[PDB]
């Protein structure tokens, strides 16, 4: 989507592989804020927005 | 210490930095005290083929 | 009534005892009061700010 118009989408209900996304290092930029993208696996969340 | 690496890799080449490169081939301890000193070298290491 | 003077001594300690109880809970700037959640959370360098 158009950075205006951006698109939000709710993930819930699910096991989120966070590590393989990371090892993939297909992305430029991957900054975590209050969390580091190790670990990320361990820790549990109440909802995840993209 | 002497290496070669990808443009993007020299990122990962310094403290408390994670990458494929800083995890299975190069570690830099958060502690040490040094300078990390990089320069392009497209024109003798890259190659044909 | 009489014993308002030794009831008053108490009162200040135990007063005392529960600010530093409640203390504990108090952000101070970091993420969570809690050391663990930051341990959790965090790699050593940036759980050590």
């Amino acid at each position: 989507a158009s950075v205006y118009a951006w698109n939000r989408k709710r993930i819930s209900n699910c096991v989120a592989d966070y590590s393989v996304l990371y090892n993939s290092a297909s992305f430029s930029t991957f900054k975590c804020y209050g969390v580091s993208p190790t670990k990320l696996n361990d820790l549990c969340f109440t909802n995840v927005y993209a | 210490d002497s290496f070669v690496i990808r443009g993007d890799e020299v990122r990962q080449i310094a403290p408390g930095q994670t990458g494929k490169i800083a995890d299975y081939n190069y570690k830099l301890p958060d502690d040490f005290t040094g300078c990390v000193i990089a320069w392009n070298s497209n024109n003798l290491d890259s190659k044909v083929g | 009534s009489p014993l308002g003077k030794l009831q008053d001594v108490v009162n200040q300690n135990a007063q005392a005892l529960n600010t530093l109880v409640k203390q504990l809970s108090s952000n101070f700037g970091a993420i969570s009061s809690v050391l663990n959640d930051i341990l959790s959370r965090l790699d050593p360098p940036e759980a050590e700010v």
